[PDB]
């Protein structure tokens, strides 16, 4: 979500919006809202909070393990 | 020798061919 | 919903905004606050996607026109489906 | 607005073109005269063949038929600046959108209304202390 | 003109629609296919065609988990089978009658009965009562395999 | 019913399909095409 | 235990095999080429089957009857 | 008027200007020249990094086709002036600053070092000792095994290739020179497509392997059949005199005895001695043998050589191409290729995407080919050569297929015309591009699922003490059964679907276990569950990768949110915030992010070679012929979880980067943390946006002028597409430098 | 899984009702709220 922003994901949305409206037996369903891509700062937040939690778990599991494994 | 078992379902898939060209020629003398 | 749209006295009567406009969302209407005598309008701003083209397009320091984004929707958020 | 004529463009078809909610919500139609069969760029994708005289073309998005007037009036021998842009409704109702009163909003003209004016520069607008507890933000007042 | 060999023409004789006439978007085959089956198959009520939907999917949703879900190498395999289908189809059902009761809201067309507030429900009533028992009845033919295999090379004869 | 030929379980199953799946198949389309429109 | 080569050209490997393939492409290439007269450079006085329709197309089938002879001479030669 | 020649024309097609561009430097003094918007003078310094973005941009520059065309030749000139100069270095440190003497004297007991450190500030340490005294860097190039393949045996002779490469280098850059600015070859000339294709299948290509079969009869294999031998380098007489005396050579080839007789006569077979079909390898090299690379040479030179003649030029028999293109045309497609020629003629992008594209997949079949078949001596002794050199030419083909994506959306947003293109492929490709992409999405979808989601599934089944519930050969077996019954034709093939051929193509494909010294040199290479699961990687981020360009190919004109795209160009950051926000609907914003994903691929391919070589290939056989690998055959039980790839693979390999302090790799080690480093750096451009840094640039120059040193070239923020620009060029160096840190200091390590 | 804590026999229901049913029933009530198109 950082690196790669919204219009690229944008297209490929209607792509794939077309590609539901094309095939059938799924055609019998439809979406109540209009699938789009994430908004600009939605983008923002989002890779920025994959960001901290990654973050968060990865270096409390390390540290954790590490110094229960050793025992101080 | 015997058959093959592998060699058995595979003409099948052969005579799925004339099974497909069959259908297009009734379907067009249908016409 | 739409956008909001605003065009300042700063206007210098240019019109580059609505030739850069892709939606027909402005016009020119007379004025005489200007040597032009014509001042940017925005009577479609339903139509308004929001692309900011108008705003790259003005001159005058600090833009006479200016784009604030405001409630979505389906024209807004430029969707063919 | 009444009943909208033209031949639609010699085309073989896109996946580019109108959806569900073209019959579901709205669409939109594109009208001009060309002198001549003559091939144009087709705004969702491939080449299309505009006939001579009358033409009408519908297409999912206002921005689309209006990228395609831009394209007539602009990359065509004789220019074509006839083209009239529609929004159709699945009532059937027709609504004239472009251009406006018969003249391109590039040039001005006489009896348009002006909206959207502001009476003064930018840095005139007032603080948004000023106006908080309102629901409205320092351009829109 | 003499030209009109393609075979890829413009979907439904609207170049300008998003879509394109190909031999399996529009062919008389898959037309005559895809327009017989239980969703599309004309002069059928939405409970029989959720019937027959969920007749087939239940008996096909036995197979994952009995050959490879964790108790594949138990003594319970088409029972623990047997029951993630019905876990499955459960919360499938549970999805159906969402999806009916969210999109039918406002008012009813009439058009197709199936696109309804109560074909829907009709709809999902009666996939949850074929799938329950095509589930239940592919795991009996599991179950009972022995005599299936006896019935059909005459070893009871 | 046994076979020391090689896909012996091809017959198993394909038998009834000739026999019941297909015929029931092929007359209920003919059927619904015989009394079609009205 | 390599592929064996007829032992010396002789009279079987000319004549018998290579030109005969060289006047067999010769006639495919009169049947079948499509610009047979307009090189650069043109031929000498026509007359027989060799220089008739000029230097290209000559020399063209000439290589292809070249291939084709130094195949069949390679190949029946075991 | 500079020299002028008489004519040259030699009554041909071809068509020059006498002197359209006159020779002078004043342009020199004026950057910016080449660009109108440029010439005018920096007011900020975007103008700066403006200046090296449209250097080669020669469209946007001119609109005379003419005019590129001949600025593409000349610069082609000056390009291959800069690869001779590159290797004609090569061949110079070779000569006078390598140990190519001592390694041919003692090849198993000793390692290629070229490149001697100067001592000082304490990088005398980067000298380690190679063997025989010598102290340098150890090269895995490879030079020194292509040298002695080629027959080299002293260091004059490589320095006659440099002296000759740097002639070959001024060549270039003079014809460049001379037709740019003198003789200037018009447009007609570049459109012989028919003339062009048959010189360079039959000049280029042919007549290069045909010489180079010649070299490999004449002086590789007679050399490398006396250095098999023991001859030693001292003693081996001097490649001519071979020629000189063609009984030296008919007492090592005896076919050389009845002379081009067999060559005329078609008595082809007696050739027996040199031209030959063996299949394996060489038992006292490892490599390939020199004959069957002269046999191939030979048949490639007439395989080339004969197909130079398909296409017409000037003498009526051939091939119009546009002929074969417009014949071409189904009920599927319309028109077919009718318009092709025409675009692949006039669009110099076109033609450079092909070319791109298809010269990247040759480069990376060139790594497959080359890893497996060791063509050079002691090659696959040398696990570091061979794992270098396969990483590299990876690398470089991918970066080439990125290109291709980049120059096809180029060609359509610049040189896209509908009229020359109606109801034809490209046309009809535009009208379904909409179908192409959702079903290549739901490709790429499916194949992540069904790859990396079978290494989470294992993960998490490991974890919970549920090793039968794994995919494993041991459990959920996934056999890569094509793959092994297409291995085992292969090895049936010699003396039965291939009867000429003694041994299998590549030992690869299995058979025995071919060891040189102490090591193997090739063995089997089995396939099992864990190959099937890195195989389906591969072909999942492959097919992203091919999805994210063709999409910026196929959109490039337009989309339904923007359609007008065309006119915005091939490179811009965007059209606004509007509609949801369009950032990176361009077609360079495509090639930005597949640059990180082709990165993402090649890094996974590379690792998967270098893990499986070093559990089920490289390794030591015992005398009684015990293979110990080198990591102790661990990939089919590790290789299946991430938690493996992360410990047994990089946690494990890493060791040696790590500990490289104090001893002569410790300059990987250095660049192990100057990657990482980089690569951290680029996340401030990719994750952050201009109007930040122009903000804080206004502080920074307030301050300036506060003490009045404010400069007249204002400072602003990297353009959006200069800041994308940067984060990727970082990205990808900082990744590439720490996996080539890491990848040498663990080959070399390991001996 | 067992527990030999008073009442041991509580997780082997609540963690179903806590994953499986909790969350069904949560996201059912929200989903049909969220799409509730009744004006206002
Ligand atoms: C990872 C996915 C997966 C897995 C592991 C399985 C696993 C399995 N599948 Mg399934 N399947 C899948 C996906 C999968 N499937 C998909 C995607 C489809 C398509 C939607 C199917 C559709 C399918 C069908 C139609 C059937 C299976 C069946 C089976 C079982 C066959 C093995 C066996 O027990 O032998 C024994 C197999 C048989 C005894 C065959 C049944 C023979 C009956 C009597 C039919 C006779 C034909 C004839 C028309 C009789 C009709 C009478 C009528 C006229 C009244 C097996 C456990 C079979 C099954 O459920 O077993 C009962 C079966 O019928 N699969
Ligand atoms: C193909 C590219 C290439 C590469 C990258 C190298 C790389 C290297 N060479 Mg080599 N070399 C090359 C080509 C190359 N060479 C060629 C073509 C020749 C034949 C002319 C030589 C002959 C040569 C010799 C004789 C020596 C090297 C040396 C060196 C090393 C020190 C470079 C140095 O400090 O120079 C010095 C650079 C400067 C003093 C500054 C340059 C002036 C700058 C450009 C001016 C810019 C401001 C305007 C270095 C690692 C040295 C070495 O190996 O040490 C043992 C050394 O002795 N090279
Ligand atoms: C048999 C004739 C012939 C040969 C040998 C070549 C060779 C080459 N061409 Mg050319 N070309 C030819 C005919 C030929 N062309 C004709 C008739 C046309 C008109 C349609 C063109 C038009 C054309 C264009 C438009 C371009 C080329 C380019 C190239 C070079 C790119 C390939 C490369 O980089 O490989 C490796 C390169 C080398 C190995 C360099 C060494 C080759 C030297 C320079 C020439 C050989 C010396 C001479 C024949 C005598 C030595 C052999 C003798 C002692 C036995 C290449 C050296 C491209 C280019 O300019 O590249 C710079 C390019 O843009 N060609
Ligand atoms: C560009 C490639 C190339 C080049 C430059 C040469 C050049 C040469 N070859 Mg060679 N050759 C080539 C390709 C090439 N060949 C190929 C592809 C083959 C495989 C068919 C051979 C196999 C071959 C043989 C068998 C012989 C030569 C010989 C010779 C030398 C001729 C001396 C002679 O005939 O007197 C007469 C020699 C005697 C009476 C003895 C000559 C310098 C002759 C030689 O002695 O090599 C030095 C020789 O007999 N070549
Ligand atoms: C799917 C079809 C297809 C494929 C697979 C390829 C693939 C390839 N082509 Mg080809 N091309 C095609 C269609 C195709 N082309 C068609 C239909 C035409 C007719 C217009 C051409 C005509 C063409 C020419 C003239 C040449 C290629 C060449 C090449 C190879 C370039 C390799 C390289 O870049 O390395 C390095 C590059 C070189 C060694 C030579 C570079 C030659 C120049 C720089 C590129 C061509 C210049 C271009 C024709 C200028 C005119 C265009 C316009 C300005 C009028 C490559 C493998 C080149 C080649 O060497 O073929 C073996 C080359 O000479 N193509
Ligand atoms: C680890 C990092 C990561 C991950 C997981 C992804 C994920 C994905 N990327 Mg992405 N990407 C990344 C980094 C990453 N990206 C970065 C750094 C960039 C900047 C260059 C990009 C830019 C980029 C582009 C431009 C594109 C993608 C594409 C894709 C999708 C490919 C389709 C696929 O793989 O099927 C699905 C695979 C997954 C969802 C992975 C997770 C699956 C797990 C194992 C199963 C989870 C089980 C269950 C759902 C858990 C539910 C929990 C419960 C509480 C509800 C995929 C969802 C391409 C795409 O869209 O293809 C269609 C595409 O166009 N990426
Ligand atoms: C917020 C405090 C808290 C937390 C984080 C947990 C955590 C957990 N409990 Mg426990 N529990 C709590 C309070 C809490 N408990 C209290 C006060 C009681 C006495 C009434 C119990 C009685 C209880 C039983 C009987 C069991 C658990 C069990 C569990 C485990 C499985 C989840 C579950 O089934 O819960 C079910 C919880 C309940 C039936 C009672 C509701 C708990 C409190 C009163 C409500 C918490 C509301 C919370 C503050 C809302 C904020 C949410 C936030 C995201 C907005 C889990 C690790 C199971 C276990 O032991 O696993 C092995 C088990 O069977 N809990
Ligand atoms: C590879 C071969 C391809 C064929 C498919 C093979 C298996 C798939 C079966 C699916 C069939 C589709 C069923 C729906 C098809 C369907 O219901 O179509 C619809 C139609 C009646 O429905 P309607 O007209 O209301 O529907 C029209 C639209 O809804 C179309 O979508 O039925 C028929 O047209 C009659 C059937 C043709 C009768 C064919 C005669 C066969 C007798 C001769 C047999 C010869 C056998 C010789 C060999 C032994
Ligand atoms: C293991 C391989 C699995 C693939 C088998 C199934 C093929 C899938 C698509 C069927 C049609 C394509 C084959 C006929 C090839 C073919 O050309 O068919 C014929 C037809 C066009 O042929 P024409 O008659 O026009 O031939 C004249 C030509 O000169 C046209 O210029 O193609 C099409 O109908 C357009 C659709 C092709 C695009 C479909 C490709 C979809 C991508 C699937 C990738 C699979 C990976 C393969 C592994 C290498
Ligand atoms: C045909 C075809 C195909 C194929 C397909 C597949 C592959 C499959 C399917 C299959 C299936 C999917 C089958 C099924 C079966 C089912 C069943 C057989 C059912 C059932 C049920 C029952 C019998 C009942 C039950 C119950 C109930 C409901 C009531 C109470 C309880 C109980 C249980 C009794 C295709 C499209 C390709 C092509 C064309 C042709
Ligand atoms: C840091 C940063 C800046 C500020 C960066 C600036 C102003 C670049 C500063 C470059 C300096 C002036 C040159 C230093 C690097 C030289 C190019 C190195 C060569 C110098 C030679 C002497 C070797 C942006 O403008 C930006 C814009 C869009 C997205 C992200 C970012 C971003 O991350
Ligand atoms: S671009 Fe700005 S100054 Fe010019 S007419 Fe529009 S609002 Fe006025
Ligand atoms: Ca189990
Ligand atoms: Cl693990």
């Amino acid at each position: 979500f950082l690196i790669s922003w919204r219009g690229y994901w944008q297209e490929l949305i209607e792509t794939i919006v077309w590609a539901h409206e094309r095939t059938p037996l799924a055609n019998l369903v439809r979406w109540k809202d209009k699938p789009v891509a994430l908004s600009i700062v939605q983008a923002r937040l989002v890779g920025l909070a994959h960001f901290t939690v990654g973050y968060v778990l990865t270096y409390a599991a390390f540290l954790i393990a590490s110094t229960a494994g050793k025992f101080g | 020798m015997a058959l093959s078992d592998t060699q058995i379902l595979a003409a099948l898939v052969v005579a799925l061919l004339p099974a497909f060209l069959a259908f297009r020629l009734s379907t067009e003398l249908y016409k | 919903m739409s956008h909001s749209v605003k065009i300042y006295d700063t206007c210098i009567g240019c019109t580059q905004c609505v030739r850069a406009c892709p939606l027909d969302v402005l016009e020119m209407v007379p004025w005489d606050g200007c040597k032009a005598a014509q001042i940017a309008s925005s009577p479609r701003t339903e139509d308004c996607v929001g692309c900011k083209r108008c705003e790259t397009a003005c001159p005058t320091d600090f833009l006479s026109i200016r784009v604030y984004l405001g409630a979505e929707t389906t024209r807004s958020m430029g969707l063919a489906y | 607005m009444t009943e909208l004529s033209g031949q639609p463009p010699k085309f073989g078809g896109s996946t580019g073109g109108l959806l569900s909610k073209a019959n579901r919500e709205e669409k939109y139609a594109i009208t001009w005269t060309s002198a001549s069969e003559q091939v144009f760029e087709m705004p969702t994708g491939g080449a299309a063949i505009m006939n001579e005289g009358e033409n009408l073309l519908y297409l999912a998005r206002k921005e689309q038929c209006l990228a395609l007037g831009t394209q007539l009036r602009t990359k065509f021998k004789p220019k074509i600046q006839d083209y009239k842009i529609y929004r159709v409704y699945p009532s059937g109702e027709v609504q004239y959108l472009h251009p406006a009163d018969g003249v391109f909003p590039e040039k001005v003209n006489e009896g348009r209304e002006a909206q959207g004016t502001k009476t003064r520069r930018i840095g005139q607008n007032p603080e948004p202390v000023t106006i908080k507890f309102s629901g409205k933000a320092p351009y829109e007042v | 003109m003499a030209e009109s060999n393609q075979v890829v023409q413009a979907y439904n004789g609207d170049p300008f629609v998003g879509h394109l006439s190909t031999p399996i978007s529009d062919s008389a085959f898959t037309r005559t296919f895809i327009g017989n089956l239980p969703a599309y198959r004309k002069g059928l009520s939405p409970i029989l065609r959720g019937l027959e939907v969920g007749m087939a999917h239940g008996y096909f949703l036995i197979g994952p988990w009995t050959l490879l879900g964790p108790l594949r190498d138990s003594e319970y395999q088409y029972i623990g089978g047997l029951i993630g289908a019905l876990a499955l189809i459960l919360v499938a059902t549970a999805a159906l009658s969402s999806y009916g009761l969210v999109t039918f809201q406002g008012e009813q067309g009439s058009g197709d009965t199936l696109q309804t507030a109560d074909g829907w429900s009709q709809f999902a009533a009666g996939f949850f009562v074929g799938g329950m028992g095509g589930a239940f009845v592919a795991y009996f033919l599991l179950e009972n395999l022995s005599v299936v295999d006896g019935i059909f090379r005459g070893l009871f004869n | 019913m046994d076979g020391s030929y090689a896909a012996s379980y091809l017959p198993w199953i394909l038998i009834p399909m000739v026999g019941w799946l297909f015929p029931a198949v092929t007359m209920g389309l003919l059927f619904i095409h015989i009394e079609s429109e009205g | 235990a390599q592929a064996s080569p007829t032992t010396a050209g002789w009279s079987l490997s000319v004549g018998i095999i290579m030109c005969l393939c060289n006047v067999f492409a010769f006639v495919i290439g009169y049947f079948a080429i499509q610009k047979t007269g307009k090189g650069k450079d043109l031929a000498l006085p026509q007359l027989a089957s060799k220089k008739t329709f000029g230097l290209p197309e000559l020399l063209a089938t000439m290589s292809f009857g070249h291939i084709l002879g130094a195949g069949m001479v390679l190949g029946l030669a075991s | 008027m500079t020299i002028s020649p008489p004519e040259r024309e030699a009554k041909a097609k071809v068509s020059v200007d006498n002197n359209p561009v006159p020779t002078s430097f004043e342009k020199w003094g004026k950057p910016g020249h080449f660009d109108r918007t440029l010439a005018r003078g920096p007011k900020t310094t975007t103008w700066i990094w403006n200046l090296h973005a449209n250097a080669h941009d020669f469209d946007s520059q001119t609109s005379d086709l003419e005019d590129v065309s001949r600025k593409i030749f000349s610069a082609h000139f000056g390009h291959l002036a800069v690869v001779f100069v590159w290797l004609s270095g090569m061949y110079f440190h070779g000569a006078k600053f390598s140990n190519y003497e001592g390694w041919l004297a003692d090849p198993t007991h000793i390692k290629p070092s070229a490149q001697v450190v100067w001592p000082i500030v304490g990088q005398g340490i980067l000298n380690g000792d190679v063997g025989g005294g010598f102290h340098g860097i150890q090269i895995t190039s490879g030079l020194f095994y292509l040298w002695r393949a080629s027959g080299f045996t002293d260091s004059y002779q490589l320095y006659c290739t440099a002296i000759g490469g740097l002639v070959m280098a001024a060549l270039m850059l003079f014809a460049g020179w001379f037709h740019y600015h003198v003789k200037a070859p018009k447009l007609e000339w570049f459109q012989n497509v028919e003339s062009m294709m048959n010189h360079h299948l039959a000049g280029l290509l042919g007549l290069g392997s045909l010489g180079w079969a010649g070299h490999q009869i004449h002086v590789s294999m007679p050399i490398n059949k006396l250095l098999d031998a023991g001859v030693a380098p001292k003693d081996i007489p001097l490649p001519h005199e071979f020629i000189l005396e063609p009984s030296k050579m008919a007492e090592l080839y005896p076919s050389f005895a009845q002379g081009l007789t067999p060559f005329f006569t078609l008595n082809w077979g007696v050739y027996s001695d040199f031209l030959t079909f063996k299949g394996g390898l060489n038992p006292v090299t490892g490599g390939l043998w020199l004959s069957d690379t002269a046999h191939h040479h030979l048949a490639i030179a007439v395989l080339f050589i004969i197909a130079g003649h398909m296409y017409r030029t000037n003498w009526g028999i051939g091939h119009s191409m546009k002929e074969i293109l417009e014949a071409h045309k189904g009920p599927f497609t319309g028109e077919g290729h009718k318009g092709l020629y025409e675009i692949l003629t006039t669009s110099w992008h076109a033609q450079l995407a092909i070319n791109l594209a298809l010269l990247g997949s040759l480069t990376i079949i060139v790594a497959q080919h080359m890893y497996a078949m060791p063509p050079y001596p002691y090659q696959a002794i040398d696990y570091a050569t061979q794992l270098s050199l396969f990483t590299h030419h990876m690398w470089i083909g991918g970066f080439l297929i990125v290109g291709a994506g980049a120059h096809g959306a180029i060609f359509m947003v610049r040189d896209y015309d509908p009229a020359k293109n109606v109801n034809n492929l490209l046309d009809r490709m535009l009208r379904h591009r909409d179908a192409i992409i959702s079903h290549l999405n739901w490709v790429c979808i499916f194949l992540g699922f069904h790859s990396f989601g079978l290494y989470i599934h294992n993960d998490t089944m490991r974890a919970l003490g549920r090793p039968q519930d794994m995919f494993s050969d041991t459990a959920i077996q996934l056999q890569p059964i094509f793959a092994q019954w297409v291995q085992h034709l292969h090895t049936l093939a010699p003396g039965a679907t291939a009867p000429n051929a003694l041994a299998t193509a590549s030992y690869a494909f299995g058979g025995e276990t071919i060891a040189v010294a102490g090591k193997v040199a090739m063995m089997p290479i089995t396939l099992g569950t864990a190959d099937f699961m890195v195989h389906h990687i591969h072909a999942f981020t492959i097919h992203v990768t091919a999805l994210i360009l063709l999409k910026g190919v196929l959109y490039a004109r337009s989309s339904r949110l923007v359609p007008d795209k065309a006119n915005l160009g091939f490179r811009f950051p965007c059209d606004g915030p509007g509609r949801g926000g369009t950032c990176q609907v361009s077609g360079w914003d495509h090639v930005f992010l597949g640059l990180f994903w082709m990165y993402n691929s090649l890094s996974i391919v590379i690792f998967h070679f270098s893990w499986k070589m070093q559990s089920d290939v490289w390794g030591t056989v015992s005398p009684d012929g015990s293979v110990t690998h080198v990591t102790l055959g661990n990939f089919a039980q590790s290789a299946i979880t991430i938690n493996g790839w992360l410990r047994d693979f990089l946690w494990a390999q890493a060791a040696n980067v790590i500990n490289s302090y104090g001893s002569a790799l410790s300059a990987y080690g250095i660049m192990f943390l100057a990657g990482h480093f980089v690569f951290a750096f680029s996340l401030m451009f990719l994750f952050s946006g201009r109007g930040y840094w122009q903000e804080l640039i206004e502080s920074i120059v307030w301050a300036h002028n506060k003490l009045n040193v404010a400069p007249a070239i204002q400072p602003r923020a990297l353009s959006i597409i200069q800041g994308r620009a940067v984060g990727v060029a970082h990205y990808l160096l900082g990744g590439i430098v720490t996996t080539w840190a890491f990848f040498l200091a663990r080959s070399l390590s390991i001996g």
